[PDB]
């Protein structure tokens, strides 16, 4: 059971990854390339929480 | 940990006949249920995603259903194509009890590349590398999963990398014994001390949604671990 600690640790880490590899996005487009950079950037959230979400669940379930 | 128990073995059934796949968890994986069609000396395609989805070209008489625990895949006006052989997938890489693929099913009837290389003849014992060549994936990271079949056998996930960090997840069996490593247009395997009971052909797959299936397969590479014999 020591490898389920180990793995909850990992497992946190990857999620840490996925927030830190979608950063805010830098305003360049005129309010037109920006609004799709803003809109692209929450959409993207809402999966890393959900993924996140799930992951964790399976530690605590 | 995750144990997708697959029942029939097998099923004979004539042209227009409904043909009904069930898959039964261990535990609570939700969505995560994937089913994929493979053919003889084929690596397998994507039919259905999370639970219910049909992936993009697949015809409508393949339809999923998921009540929970139990999963179904159902093949209504099956027709002489249908000819293959059909497996759960049940499960995420990252999650406690990773994920597993059912035992499968044969059934008879009356952009985006990846490339592994590296598969040999190893004398048992020999450290072993195959190499999966990722190419055009749209994708920065996505988790990239080696999937391995001995002859005449099911598949078995050997383990899966986040191809952006260091998120190596390996099977029960697979930890100590191989060892996935991530690179620039690569991502490899190691078998560290391999015995025969490792012949088998090597598949790496992408999962380009993070959603826990596979979408994109390798041709495969045909791992032998076997001693020379004289001629």
């Amino acid at each position: 059971s020591g490898d389920s600690d180990e793995d909850l640790l990992k497992a946190v880490r990857l999620i840490k990854f996925l927030y830190q590899s979608n950063p805010p996005p830098n305003p360049e487009g005129t309010r037109q390339a920006r609004r799709n950079r803003r809109r692209r950037w929450r959409e993207r959230q809402r999966q890393i929480h959900s993924i996140s979400e799930r992951i964790l669940s399976t530690y605590l379930g | 940990e995750l144990v997708m128990t697959q029942t029939p073995s097998s099923v004979s059934e004539p042209v227009g006949g409904t043909v009904t796949i069930k898959c039964q968890a261990s535990q609570s994986i939700s969505s995560w249920l994937s089913w994929y069609q493979q053919k003889p000396g084929q690596p397998p395609k994507l039919l259905i995603y999370d639970a219910s989805n049909l992936a993009s070209g697949v015809p409508s008489r393949f339809m999923g259903s998921g009540s929970g625990t139990e999963y179904t895949l159902t093949i209504s006006g099956v027709q002489r194509e249908d000819a293959a052989t059909y497996y759960c997938l049940g499960g995420y890489p990252a999650a406690s009890y990773r994920t597993a693929f059912g035992g499968g099913t044969e059934l008879e009837i009356i952009q985006e590349q990846l490339v592994e290389s590296g598969g040999r003849l190893v004398t048992p014992g020999t450290a072993l590398t195959l190499t999966c060549k990722v190419s055009g994936f749209s994708l920065s990271g996505f988790w990239l999963n080696w999937v391995r079949q001995a002859p005449g056998k099911g598949l078995e996930w050997v383990g899966a990398i986040y191809r952006g960090s260091g998120s190596e997840w390996y099977a029960s069996w697979a930890k100590g014994r191989f060892t996935i490593s991530d690179t620039s247009t690569t991502v490899t395997l190691k078998l560290t001390s391999p015995t025969t009971e490792d012949t088998a052909t090597y598949f790496c797959a992408a999962d380009t949604t993070d959603n826990g299936y596979f979408t994109i397969w390798g041709p495969g590479t045909l791992v032998t671990v076997s001693s020379h014999h004289h001629h």
